């Protein structure tokens, strides 16, 4: 008999930054509109889709 | 004079079939209908 909220799981967006593959192969990733101290613990739990 | 509007990035699967594998599968039967929507929303953000 207590009150509990309901929230989105982590719904956001993934954008990938990259130079031309004719130049290099390194990549840096974005995580749209999410505090990524939350994904840093998430990769530890490997719960990232 | 307005110069820009709020940029939107709606997503097909997450909007239509919230975390439902069967729903996403039946959405795949609709072809690339909504990739057009994603591209158009990227476009509107770019023009803003
Ligand atoms: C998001 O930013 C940091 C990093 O997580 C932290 O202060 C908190 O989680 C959030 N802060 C605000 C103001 O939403």
């Amino acid at each position: 008999l207590e009150i509990l909220d309901i929230t989105p799981c982590s719904f956001g967006g993934v954008s990938v930054i990259t130079p031309g593959t004719n130049t290099s192969n390194q990549v840096a990733v974005l995580y749209q509109g999410v505090n990524c101290t939350e994904v840093s613990v998430a990769i530890h739990a490997d719960q990232l889709t | 004079l307005p110069v820009s509007m709020t940029k939107t990035s709606v997503d097909c699967t997450m909007y239509i079939c919230g975390d439902s594998t069967e729903c996403s599968n039946l959405l795949l039967q609709y072809g690339s209908f909504c990739t057009q929507l994603k591209r158009a929303l990227t476009g509107i953000a770019v023009e803003q």
